[PDB]
């Protein structure tokens, strides 16, 4: 039931 | 504005694929907004509870476990359904 995770990104993502 | 992936630029409204680090495929689109942002979601695709692996709808695959050798294919139909058949001899 549990999804697989997407992903984000960016320029000047914090991470 | 652009978006850079895994060393590869997009154009805004690009959209592609990227295999995430864990394993398992993703759809993304480049949206840019000035950072160029991009965001990408997870596929309908197969897992094999075995080895983990991931594997994408029309793939097919061999496991051999218990001793036994099977053919596995991913229909997806949007739930990641699989299903396998011992290994059988045909005429
Ligand atoms: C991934 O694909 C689905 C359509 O199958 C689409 O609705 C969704 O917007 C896509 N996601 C991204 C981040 O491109």
């Amino acid at each position: 039931v549990v999804g697989l995770p997407g992903q984000r990104g960016e320029r000047g993502f914090p991470g | 504005d652009q978006c850079i992936v895994d060393d590869i630029t997009y154009n805004v409204q690009d959209t592609f694929h990227k295999k995430h680090e864990e394993g398992h495929m993703l759809n993304c689109t480049c949206f840019g907004q000035g950072r160029g942002r991009w965001k990408c979601d997870p596929v309908d695709q197969c897992q094999d509870s075995e080895t983990g692996t991931f594997y994408q709808i029309g793939d097919s695959w061999e496991k051999y476990v218990h001793g036994v050798r099977y053919q596995c294919y991913c229909y997806g139909r949007g739930i990641g359904e699989w299903h396998c058949q011992p290994l059988q001899t045909y005429p």
